[PDB]
């Protein structure tokens, strides 16, 4: 009975997300876990860089990338429109199950709480917080996170939307040529009212 | 049908192709800076005779700059009767007052968002 | 089986909370969701301003308002004493159910973990964090949140207490006359040990 | 059915943790609650100082202490190796139950998501955030929290590890001789992917 | 019964009324700055003969200022034998030492909380 | 068996004792600065004849300093062929360039972690 999790599965073999547009082929490995907890959904997310280009952003003083996630009328990932290029599914050990998703809608960000095109309630479509990139010298580099819950639809298919966006802009880059390695964010957990099944 | 039509506020999802068979569907998505408003379609199917069904990009409206009420003792007027990007906001202060922070703001597109080219002015006593 | 949520329901028609004392009639719309998750309760809360006065605070350089919530010996909102002027209930789609609340006590902040009048454990009655008002120019304005779990009772009826308090005091107000609109906070999720049923 | 919580129980009679090495006998009372929520575990933790020495750290300008928690191949606390000197158990009112723990493994930080000795994924073993010590004059003193999920094992018994570490280093200590009392942190809630049962 | 009694540390919940019928209840709540301590009541019912039952505001104690131990080599003494607001804390340093940061603090009410009018003093070598 | 053996990278869990009975077990734990790597044991039992079974501290490796790639147009070389603490990293810039931020870093132990005694140098044009 793992139908309360709709997640990417733990650390995937190959990259599953293509976050950089200056890119093609899946530059990173996006881990996402939505768990049904009461009238809310617990969103757990972070990213594991895989391609050399993405990994090298840590050497930059001012960055920001976005992971756009669109779902259709049933709660299914729109893969061609989204950054996550491979569907989510229920828990099956540390991996994605392989079958029909039970009540996907239930995991979507409620349109009642987070609407589309309502400028009078726009402010209500945002979630913010902080995650940390843990640098070479072991210091904690804070990264800003903005989250927009389905405010603007992308076409006649996108029934729900979740757009996470990481960013940072300081005096110095969180890394340097000789120390850089992988770009990894710490788990960022946020909450939102869920659509009804 | 040959390469699907192209639009100004809506672009094709995926790489186009020279030829297309009957019953095939092609999907578009509002471009960067635009958004969708039901119920018009953003896709089309290649019918029996190889010419796509009717399709528009009218379901995709431009992002708009935030609202701006009249600066106390003055007036803010949407020069082009719209908040949409690619337009401008003008400010005239009332008779007994004078305008300071100059008095044209341009609602411009920056990335995936429409934003004012600056800040509203204010009116002072004279 | 939505008896694990005791919430205000999603975005209510009319304002349900009266946060400003300089006020009368319900100045805002307080959204609150308590979900039973293990020996803890997940509290999800934020506010939607409705009255012009409350909405205009964003034009002020130093503000702070409190939402006082008192419950009786059974876990029922004391409406006359609280800011939330209308009872909470179980989930029923995006709305409050309409019937007997099953195990309200279970949602209350444990008196064992958060006591009354124990000055030696006072420090243990506090929860802090940050939410964000998303301003006109789209910048994120941080708002400070302090939470006091039933430390001081208000009379012989208040068996439990939850007092949330938002505040901010910077060099500039998060808004200006011409840009102000609605005062909205982002969901602030906190945790606390729950009383036993 | 409280087998979804594996916790220290609410506010224990005697101190249960020995955080200070410059110490012996259990200097504080560590409260810890792990709740199974989906493919994740909700960790809820903070500390209640008990011994005079520990309580007096608040008079220091730069501090930091760690609470090391090791578990064996089955999910059981290694008491001799850990700071928490007394086992965890399921919920039983506000106290620890007294019997066989049902599926302890299930509460452990997944080795798949947080591995051992993998320097290429090291960054993925960290969790950060903030808790607050609420000082005498009622101001909120922020304390930094770093969390390392089982990266380095301590010997052939430690199958999983959870190391929380609080710290602060400012211009002034959060207290002064005449005002000091108890050292208490506010609940710090974090998340992590759980091992499979 | 006529308009319920009024108290100094406890006020009436809701607007009062000129007349009240038998069996009616009226509730109070500790005022701003006070708090409740069981088991005394804070409500009363209008009995058979139209005179409220006995009721006090003794269940409502004043908020207190935080504790203050003696400043090393000196002494802090609750001038009025209480930490409650509306009172004061005094500081006398010991013989061989002298007091610096002056030596009276007033536990005052500020909003809904009792707080010291300042900071404790200290004693130095002389 | 008498007091268990002692090791350099592994220490005894709990206070030692003068005498030990057969079948008793004693456990060690990698010291501060070290870590465990399967599958070697870190414990031992006092057998029939009062001499502990064979036991080592080889399952405990030293903490290592983070990796350091060659400074553009220069070379970083692990002087002692290891990143482990108690050793050093050396930097020689290439022919046409000169080294600035001096050119030895010492991977040292600080608390429970191995860290470089500083920062890598860089090479400039000459
Ligand atoms: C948005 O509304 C504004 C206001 O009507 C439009 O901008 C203004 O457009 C006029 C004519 O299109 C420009 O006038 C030109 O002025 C020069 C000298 O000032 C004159 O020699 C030319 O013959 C011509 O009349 C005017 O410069 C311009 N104002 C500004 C701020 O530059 C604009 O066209 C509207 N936008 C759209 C897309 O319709
Ligand atoms: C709290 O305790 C203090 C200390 O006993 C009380 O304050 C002090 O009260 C006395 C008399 O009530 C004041 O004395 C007056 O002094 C003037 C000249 O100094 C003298 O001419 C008058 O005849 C009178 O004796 C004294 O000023 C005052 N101390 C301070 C700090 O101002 C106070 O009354 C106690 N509070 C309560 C509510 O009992
Ligand atoms: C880590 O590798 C370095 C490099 O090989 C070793 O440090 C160097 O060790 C040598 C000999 O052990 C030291 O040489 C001495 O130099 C003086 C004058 O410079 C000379 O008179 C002596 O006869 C001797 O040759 C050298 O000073 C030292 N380098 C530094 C940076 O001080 C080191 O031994 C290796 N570490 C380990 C644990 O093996
Ligand atoms: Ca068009
Ligand atoms: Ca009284
Ligand atoms: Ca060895």
């Amino acid at each position: 009975d793992n139908i309360n999790t709709l997640w990417t599965g733990v650390n995937p073999t190959e990259a599953n997300c293509q976050i950089m547009n200056s890119s093609e082929s899946n530059d990173c490995k996006l881990i996402l876990t939505l768990v049904k907890t009461g009238a809310l959904v617990t969103a757990f997310v972070y990213v594991i860089g895989v391609s050399n280009n993405f990994n090298m952003l840590t050497t930059h003083r001012n960055i920001n990338f976005t992971a756009e996630l669109f779902f259709d009328s049933t709660g299914n990932l729109l893969t061609r429109l989204s950054s996550l290029k491979t569907p989510l599914n229920h828990k099956s050990g540390q991996n994605m199950a392989t079958g029909a998703i039970t009540n996907a809608k239930g995991f979507m960000p409620s349109t009642t709480a987070y609407p589309f095109n309502d400028n009078s309630r726009e402010k209500e479509n945002y979630i913010y917080g902080t995650c940390y990139y843990t640098a070479s010298d072991r210091t904690a580099f804070p990264i800003d996170i903005s989250v927009m819950l389905n405010r603007r639809a992308i076409n006649d298919e996108t029934s729900y939307c979740i757009r996470i966006t990481w960013s940072w802009n300081t005096g110095d880059a969180p890394e340097v040529q000789t120390s850089a390695t992988t770009l990894v964010t710490s788990p960022f957990t946020f909450y939102y009212i869920r659509e009804d099944d | 049908c040959e390469e699907p039509p192209t639009f100004e506020a809506m672009e094709l999802i995926g790489k186009p192709k020279p030829y297309y068979e009957i019953g095939e569907r092609v999907d578009y998505k509002c471009k960067k800076g635009y958004f969708y408003i039901p119920p018009l379609a953003t896709h089309t199917i290649c019918d029996r005779n190889h010419t796509w069904l009717p399709v528009s990009d009218d379901a995709c409206y431009r992002e708009t700059c935030p609202y701006i009420r009249d600066p106390l003792n003055g007036q803010a007027v949407p020069a082009n009767g719209t908040y949409e990007f690619g337009y401008q906001m003008h400010f005239i202060c009332n008779e007994g007052y004078y305008l300071i922070g100059e008095e044209i703001l341009y609602c411009e597109l920056k990335g995936s968002v429409a934003i004012w080219s600056g800040k509203p002015p204010i009116c002072e006593k004279v």
